């Protein structure tokens, strides 16, 4: 009986889940795994972009058999026209591609020699508006009450860790509540 | 909460006279002190030699100050000691366990009776038993536990005890008022000169505090 | 035992069928290594294979166990050459604390000797030892302090023994004034039955096999079926003629029915050592050794016995105080050599029998007794059996060594005691379960004896005159 | 029930005077105690004492705990509001009370009080000085709870 | 004064969650009070003792009066009052324990018998469940997600030493190995580093 959490996914839970990810992938070779999914393919031309899924490009990163594209929304324009958008939306969270922060965290573990210049360009970025965010979360969960929550655009991982708090709030209210008829 | 550190008049010869003759104003305010403790000066070669080189090592050669390995295995700081007492006032609220204070109660009534057999035949207030009851939940509070209990409070009687025990510490009679001399030697002799055995000596012999006080001292004398 | 049989398979795999390796592995499952499984493994046709994979007593006191006490655990902790001091303090307080939770499980209350004293009115019955300090000083001691005692004008109740050095019961007042706590009544304290006794022990280890696993119903039917195993239990000496006739029409007897158990008495000599005069050339161990060598050619004189028969030795009063260590080996060489059954128990000493608890002591309880009261046979099995022990006497009155007080214990209640007395008559009677038995004198008594039937419990006497 | 909460929640005495004459004192040698003796009783016992008759065996007098000096108190400023010293379960006891005597208004009330010490509490849990200590269990638990989801977030960002 | 037994040990009951809460998990529950118990015993068999001596007397003496039935009622509800501290106490004493024989196993002796019996049944009956799969689980342990395959683990105190070769466990040794064997001599204690 693990305990834990048990209502939340363990954060490395959650990253056993984003695993399941599939990634385009540049293999230095010019198989037939029978387990479950894959079911491809023949192999493929050197640097040429083919479709993978994420633990599997992991662990081609790690003997460095294959050249990972980076992925095409990750740009920092595109993040600058996105907090643009925050600044100007106080009820809107707009675009995520909802598992980009963990993403993020791997990439840049690895895949980081691929980008150009990300360092000390976009981490800043996703932070500042990772937190712009979470606050923006902040402001819309002081209006919190039943029946209705609004849950429209964030990534996975930040809804899990705040999971405890507002369902175990919101029952105690629904309860005093109806009980009280 | 007082810290005291006092010398009696004349030093080590308070002691040969009567017990008391120490405070010449009076008793109370030791009776509105907690533990009283009598330090005396006994040679012991081997104690006098363990004493001396235990204090040649301090001064020199860092034999005592091995400290280091004793860090390792024992009470690694000082200032540990400090925190850990800062953590331990607020936190625990100690009391005593309702099994345990039929024990003090018997306990009261045996040193007051302590106090009348030196007395009356010949300074205990309820604040002495407020001594002893607290010692009770300081190491209470050295276990970090809520409650207490026999065996971790018991200990302190013989801490407070031993401060004070201190501080109160037909033939016969019509033969030797003094008594000295006329033990089972000369008594043997008065007694030779019929239904006296040495073993029924022994036996029968042992209110005439006049036998404890020979036996204290007559015993290894001889007679 | 926790392994993973399909770790084990690889390594068992290194053709081999799966019925075999599967059966090996479940075997060999029980025994494990740290693992040490693959030494053990390496070393193993199916029925030579099959094969490879494969690889009632009596209590010694020298070399039992040991169980403490804990008030406020009230169980008992794995306790493990002349003992300790600390030893000695803490076995007058087991003995106390052991009669303690007696008492609780008998349910007017329970108060300690200061918490009286510490009052000075009243009304208790209270409950310690019956020693005695000084002329008409009579006290009674548990662990919080000591009273004295009087019996001025008391009318106590026929009670079994009432003896010195005894934890009874005496209701009345303390009485402060004088400080002479008075006795109304002077009780024993009761025993309970071995079954509720045996009971409440809980489940583990009192006798030797750690839990408790003692049901195997065919123990008692065996007991039921096996009458093979008698008893024989025969004082005895060795350097007479009058002995030697008694073992011929004995030996007589037994030749013809096989007897299965053996008990030899103890006292096998007329004088005891410490010699001090080389006139006659000799000593009390040459004389000994030649009483042995005499007896070794009796019992050599008819090998019919020995061949399925076991021997049991009992060193008595006189040979080379409680416990006692046996005879040693150099008296005893050449019975050795020539039988094979033999064994040299302690006094006391236990049988360690499968589902019963069969001691053997020798002793004079009764030429002690009657020198000792304040102021019959049932009386004196009554009072063994209520106070729960062999010895319950002082230690300045039988030094008792203070690491086997345990043995001494009577923790718990025994099936069958054999208490062989030298100044009482023979005798066998119930009393609660425990059938107490007495065998007596054996010479004396015309040449006596007695053989004991275990399954139906049956005592007969046996005499050649 | 199993809940610790739940025994624990129905261990307060509540003063509720009885309406009958009740022989066989729990709590003194009357023997009988005439009828509307204000005692403090169990939550478990008093809250179907006077369920049963159709007149209820007891009175159920308001709880000093609910006076309008201190619900108007809550209502004020609840921040720095302090609800240990004074019952300390509070909103898992009231509901109780409240389902007993049935009351909307200041459920209505209570809830809103609730709310801002959610967001209150929320802001701490980011990572004090006194009111940390102040807090009933219900929400000390979900502290606790956060704490580690967020430690264990940060932590898990590296190592 | 009344249920207060009952209060005390509940309340252990709810230190002792805390007391397990970080923690690291070394709990090892520090008794079972039976004396405790006995006195529970004592009062509600004093009670309902009295309660089935009016129950009988009411046809002679009291002549079922509407007031008597409520004294019945009420020890009934403390009587059920007394019974819920145990069963849930009993309940999160025995859940501690069955924790502990989940994570464990794997792959004391102050505490009261019948659990130890309880907890040799179900140790047994996990193994019956471990028996039937035969998938295999191994459901006991392997709760953190593998990755990635390899892992660097140290010696702890095992010297030592087997599963598909014999590695010879040599104390104080650091390797680089794969998650599979660390699994089952993690059970143990004998690795260290993860």
């Amino acid at each position: 009986l693990p305990a834990h959490l048990q209502q939340t996914f363990s954060p490395e839970e959650i990253q056993f889940i984003v695993e399941n990810e599939p990634i385009k992938i540049f293999p230095r070779i010019t198989w037939q795994l029978i387990t479950t999914d894959d079911k491809a393919l023949n192999n493929m031309v050197a640097m040429r972009s083919t479709e993978v899924v994420l633990w599997i490009a992991l662990l081609l990163k790690q003997q460095s058999k294959c050249s990972i594209v980076a992925p095409q929304w990750l740009t920092t324009k595109e993040l600058d026209r996105k907090i643009q958008y925050e600044k100007t939306h106080p009820d809107r969270f707009s675009e995520l591609p909802w598992n980009w922060l963990v993403l993020a965290r791997i990439l840049f573990n690895k895949a980081k020699d691929d980008f150009h210049d990300p360092i000390h360009e976009l981490r800043g970025k996703i932070q500042d508006l990772r937190e712009i965010r979470q606050i923006k979360v902040l402001k819309g969960l002081k209006y919190l009450n039943e029946s209705h929550l609004q849950l429209d655009n964030l990534s996975l991982l930040e809804i899990n860790e705040l999971r405890p708090f507002i369902t175990e709030i919101m029952d105690k209210l629904r309860e005093i509540h109806t009980a009280s008829l | 909460s007082v810290l005291a550190a006092a010398n009696p008049i004349y030093g080590r010869y308070d002691d040969l006279k009567s017990p008391g003759d120490n405070i010449d104003f009076q008793t109370t305010i030791l009776s509105r002190f907690d533990m009283i403790f009598i330090v005396k000066d006994d040679h012991n070669e081997e104690r006098d030699i363990s004493i001396a080189n235990h204090v040649i090592n301090i001064h020199t050669g860092n034999a005592n100050a091995q400290n280091q390995q004793e860090e390792n295995g024992s009470e690694i700081s000082i200032e540990k000691m400090k925190r850990y007492i800062t953590y331990c006032r607020l936190k625990c609220a100690p009391r005593l366990s309702p099994q345990a204070a039929e024990k003090l109660s018997s306990n009261f009534v045996t040193i007051r009776k302590q106090l009348l057999i030196n007395e009356l035949e010949s300074p205990i207030t309820i604040r002495q038993l407020e001594a002893i009851i607290r010692i009770t939940e300081s190491l209470a509070k050295l276990e970090l536990s809520p409650i207490a209990q026999e065996r971790h409070v018991d200990e302190a009687i013989r801490l407070f005890q031993a401060s004070t025990m201190d501080a109160a510490s037909q033939e016969l009679k019509r033969r030797l008022p003094i008594g000295w001399s006329t033990s089972y030697q000369t008594l043997r002799r008065e007694f030779v000169d019929h239904r006296f055995s040495q073993l029924a000596l022994d036996k029968a012999l042992y209110e005439t505090i006049q036998l404890r006080h020979q036996g204290q001292n007559i015993y290894r004398s001889g007679v | 035992v926790k392994i993973q049989p399909p770790l084990l398979r690889p390594l068992a795999y290194r053709s081999i069928k799966s019925d075999g390796l599967s059966a090996l592995a479940e075997f060999v499952g029980t025994n494990i290594g740290a693992p040490a499984t693959i030494k053990f493994l390496e070393q193993f046709d199916q029925s030579g294979v099959k094969e490879v994979i494969q690889e009632f007593k009596v209590i010694n006191a020298s070399q039992q166990q040991r169980f403490s006490y804990n008030p406020h655990k009230m169980q008992f902790i794995f306790v493990p050459f002349l003992p300790d001091i600390e030893d000695k303090v803490q076995m007058f307080l087991t003995r106390y604390y052991l009669t303690n939770d007696r008492v609780m499980r008998n349910e007017n209350s329970i108060t300690p000797i200061k918490n009286l004293l510490g009052r000075d009115a009243q009304n208790f019955l209270l409950l310690g030892l019956l020693n005695k300090n000084f002329k008409g000083n009579w006290s009674l001691e548990d662990p919080s302090g000591s009273v004295e005692i009087d019996i001025s004008q008391t009318i106590p109740t026929q009670g079994h023994y009432y003896v010195p050095g005894c934890m009874v019961l005496v209701e009345g007042i303390y009485y402060s004034v004088g400080n002479k706590f008075h006795v109304t009544s002077m009780t024993l304290p009761p025993g309970e039955r071995r079954e509720i006794t045996l009971e409440t022990i809980g489940n583990l280890d009192l006798l030797g096999i750690r839990l408790d696993k003692d049901l195997k119903i065919r123990l008692h039917l065996l007991e039921k079926e096996l009458t093979d195993h008698k008893f024989v239990i025969l004082n005895l000496f060795l350097d007479d003629l009058k002995i030697m006739t008694a073992l011929s029409k004995i030996l007589q007897k037994l030749n013809d029915d096989p007897p299965t158990l053996l008990i030899w008495q103890g006292s096998f000599t007329s004088v005891p050592v410490f010699a001090s005069m080389s006139s006659r050339n000799i000593s009390s161990s040459t004389q000994f050794k030649n009483n042995f060598d005499a007896l070794a050619t009796l019992l050599s004189r008819f090998d019919n016995l020995t061949e399925n028969t076991t021997m049991i030795f009992i060193p008595g009063p006189n040979d080379l105080t409680l416990p006692q260590d046996p005879i040693p080996s150099a008296f005893t060489k050449k019975i050795n050599k020539v039988c094979k059954n033999v064994v040299w128990s302690s006094n006391p000493t236990r049988i360690a029998y499968l589902s019963q608890e069969i001691v053997i002591f020798r002793d004079d309880l009764s030429g002690r007794f009657k020198r000792h009261r304040l102021e019959e046979t049932r009386k004196l099995v009554k009072t063994i059996l209520d106070q729960g022990h062999l010895s319950p006497f002082l230690d300045s009155l039988r030094p008792i060594s203070w690491d086997l007080d345990h043995t001494l214990t009577l923790c718990p209640i025994p099936s069958t005691m054999v208490l062989c007395d030298t100044t009482s008559a023979q005798f066998d009677l119930t009393y609660n379960g425990c059938k107490v038995i007495n065998p007596g004198s054996f010479i004396n008594r015309r040449a006596r004896y007695m053989e004991y039937v275990p399954s139906s419990k049956k005592t007969i006497q046996e005499e050649i005159y | 029930y199993y809940d610790i909460d739940d025994v624990l929640a129905d261990g307060t005495e509540f003063p509720c005077k009885f309406q009958y004459d009740i022989p066989g004192l729990g709590y003194n040698p009357g023997r009988p105690i005439t009828k509307n003796t204000k005692l403090s009783l169990p939550l478990w016992l008093a809250r179907i004492l006077a369920i049963v008759g159709p007149v209820p065996f007891v009175e159920l007098l308001p709880p000093d705990m609910f006076s309008t000096k201190v619900m108007n108190a809550i209502k004020t400023d609840p921040v720095a509001l302090d609800l240990h010293s004074i019952n300390s379960h509070f909103f898992s006891l009231a509901i109780k009370w409240i389902m007993l005597f049935s009351e909307k208004e200041l459920a209505n009330v209570v809830s809103e009080l609730l709310l801002q010490r959610a967001q209150e509490l929320n802001h701490h849990a980011s990572s004090t000085s006194t009111f940390l200590l102040k807090l009933e269990e219900m929400e000390k638990e979900i502290y606790k709870k956060s704490h580690e989801s967020y430690k264990d977030t940060k932590r898990w960002m590296f190592k | 004064m009344y249920g207060d037994l009952g209060n005390k040990l509940v309340l252990e009951a709810k230190r002792t969650k805390q007391l397990y809460a970080r923690s690291n998990q070394d709990v090892n529950l520090p008794m079972y009070h039976e004396d405790i118990i006995r006195n529970i015993l004592k009062e509600v068999s004093n009670l309902r003792k009295n309660t089935e001596y009016l129950k009988e007397q009411q046809q002679l003496g009291m002549l079922d009066d509407k007031v008597a039935k409520c004294q019945y009622f009420v020890t009934l509800l403390c009587m059920e009052r007394n019974k819920r501290c145990l069963l849930a106490y009993q309940r999160l004493r025995t859940d501690i324990l069955d924790s502990m024989a989940w994570n464990n196993n794997g792959l004391t002796n102050n505490l009261s018998h019948q659990e130890q019996e309880y907890l040799k049944e179900y140790c047994d009956l996990i193994t019956d469940l471990k028996s039937g799969d035969l998938v295999d689980i191994d459901l006991s342990g392997s709760l953190v997600p593998p990755s990635d395959v390899f892992i660097d683990v140290r010696v702890l105190k095992d010297a030592g030493e087997t599963e598909y070769g014999v590695f010879n466990l040599i104390k104080d040794s650091q390797f680089f190995v794969r998650q599979s064997d660390v699994e089952r001599l993690i059970q143990q204690g004998y690795l260290q580093k993860i």
